[PDB]
């Protein structure tokens, strides 16, 4: 008698959704290696003093396979639509690909806008790389604009490396799932 | 001086070992999962079919639910064994995996049947869960299997293969990354990567064409008074559908038009539709009618977004009209593409 919540993490390839899930679920990784596989994992969380089971599902590897992806979407309680803050392409892909898909397959199911790799915002090398394209990282303001426009519950940032705001992302996900 | 180069050199090997180890371990875990699916559920319902059937589990349901999961398992027992053999006793730097991936490529096609069926399976599952004794039974299997209620349910375990098969290429890209250029494994790794990507491509496209076929089946099932051979016999996919005004033999009827590769159908919209007619595109001439034209085909009506269709087999003609220019362009271009592709 403890209700389980299904959280499905989607988004562009190499935004670090797998690294996100792994960093949230466990530590004690030697941290020099980036594991590519995240198996479905149940996590007991405390909300308002009440325990819930957060089921965690990864979608990495299925990016190029549009027909295979929606096999994971049924029975989903909440979606995490991820994009890298140092990758304008992923940011655009949230608008052009992911949100329309998950809203098409699950219209009534809530989804969060997740910005990842915030720790790379102050990386001069990354700033140079983006500067070559006359580009720049995603500002929280712009992303919140996008979130409000696409009717996402809210916009959350996190760094799997720094674990800044990482746990609160999932907390907010569970909260959004528990909306009447 | 050379010690820095040595440090880096070994630092790479560490990572390569990490890759190999992740492959092996995740494989073991996957096989373990499938094994659990077999022993906890299948073996139990097979032990006593009376209870399963009485409590609401016909063999049809089992068959649809689990698909060909046991065949996949039989494949991965052998594949895992091959991996254990190649990585004896533990992953080493000079070990070369690519060939074990290449050796097992054409073995993986088994997945094609599973994924395509899975969409039905889960949709069946949701029904079975609404039945009290069935849901209770399916929980009982989980409990007697030693695993918990909070733990991942049957659904995820059934989902696992489609996740698994799509992850091998990533593993292989990281592996190709950590593999030196002159390393004997390098080309085999690249090749294995390409093969494993092709596998996923085949699975995906298989599911797609299957779904298109099922779309045709559905469309035929929703049409009353169908004449001639079935769409499934002579068609592969639906290209375009829409509403047009049909002027034929003096009659003015608004009809629902469906363009399939090889033929075009028109129906009366009430099943949802009543079959009105079909035309093989191989004997169909579509001729554009300039807007404003009024002839005997159109009974004298002034034409906008209209054209004439000729069934040569019966030497019959009739007028089709749209409400928007975009619709006209749509149908015209679609027919053009169909005819273009049918020849080659």
């Amino acid at each position: 008698f403890m209700q389980t919540i299904k959280c499905v993490v989607v988004g562009d390839g190499a935004v670090g959704k797998t690294c996100l899930l792994i960093s949230y679920t466990t530590n004690k990784f030697p941290s020099e290696y980036v594991p590519t596989v995240f198996d479905n994992y149940a996590v007991t969380v405390m909300i308002g003093g009440e325990p819930y089971t957060l089921g965690l599902f990864d979608t990495a590897g299925q990016e190029d396979y549009d027909r295979l992806r929606p096999l994971s979407y049924p029975q989903t309680d909440v979606f995490l639509v991820c994009f890298s803050v140092v990758s304008p392409s992923s940011f655009e892909n949230v608008k052009e690909k992911w949100v329309p898909e998950i809203t098409h397959h699950c219209p009534k199911t809530p989804f969060l806008l997740v910005g990842t790799q915030i720790d790379l915002r102050d990386d001069p090398s990354t700033i140079e790389k983006l500067a070559k394209n006359k580009q720049k990282p995603i500002t929280p303001e712009t992303a919140e604009k996008l979130a409000r426009d696409l009717k996402a519950v809210k916009y959350v940032e996190c760094s799997a490396l720094t674990q800044k705001g990482l746990k609160n992302v999932f907390d907010e996900a569970i909260l959004a799932a528990l909306e009447p | 001086g050379e010690f820095a180069a040595a440090r880096e050199s070994e630092r790479q090997l560490r990572l390569r070992l990490c890759v190999l180890n992740e492959i092996l371990g995740t494989e073991r875990d996957y096989v373990g999962t499938l094994r659990f699916l077999q022993s906890a559920f299948l073996h139990r319902i097979r032990q006593n079919v009376a209870d399963s059937v009485e409590k609401g589990l016909t063999e049809e349901n089992v068959k649809v639910l689990f698909s060909n999961i046991e065949d996949i398992l039989e494949v991965h027992k052998d594949f895992l064994a091959a991996l254990e053999y190649c990585l004896h006793p533990e992953p080493q730097s000079q070990h070369e995996l690519g060939n074990v991936f290449l050796k097992f490529k054409d073995k993986f096609c088994v997945y094609e049947e599973y994924c395509s069926n899975h969409e039905k399976a889960l949709r069946l599952l949701v029904e079975l869960n609404k039945i009290p004794t069935v849901r209770a039974f399916l929980l009982s299997c989980m409990l007697l299997g030693g695993r918990k209620t909070t733990d991942i349910p049957l659904e995820g375990y059934l989902l696992s293969p489609i996740q698994r098969i799509c992850k091998y290429p990533l593993l292989l890209k990281e592996l190709a990354k950590r593999t030196p250029g002159k390393h004997p494994d390098h080309p085999a790794v690249q090749s294995a990567l390409q093969a494993m990507k092709t596998v996923c491509s085949n699975i995906n496209e298989t599911k797609r064409q299957m779904e298109k076929l099922e779309a045709l089946e559905q469309l035929q099932s929703h049409i009353e008074g169908w004449e001639g051979s079935n769409l499934t016999d002579i068609c592969t996919q639906l290209l375009l559908q829409g509403t047009l005004l049909k002027i034929s033999a003096g009659n003015i009827q608004e009809r629902a038009f469906f363009l399939f590769d090889n033929l075009l159908v028109y129906c009366k919209r009430k099943s949802l539709y009543i079959f009105r007619g079909r035309i093989n595109t191989e004997v169909m001439e579509v001729e554009n009618v300039e807007d404003g034209t009024a002839d005997y085909h159109s009974n004298g009506y002034t034409v906008t977004n209209g054209w004439k269709i000729h069934n040569t087999a019966k030497n019959k003609w009739f007028v089709c009209m749209a409400k928007t220019a975009e619709e006209k362009q749509k149908w015209l271009d679609a027919i053009i593409r169909e005819r273009e592709q049918r020849e080659s």
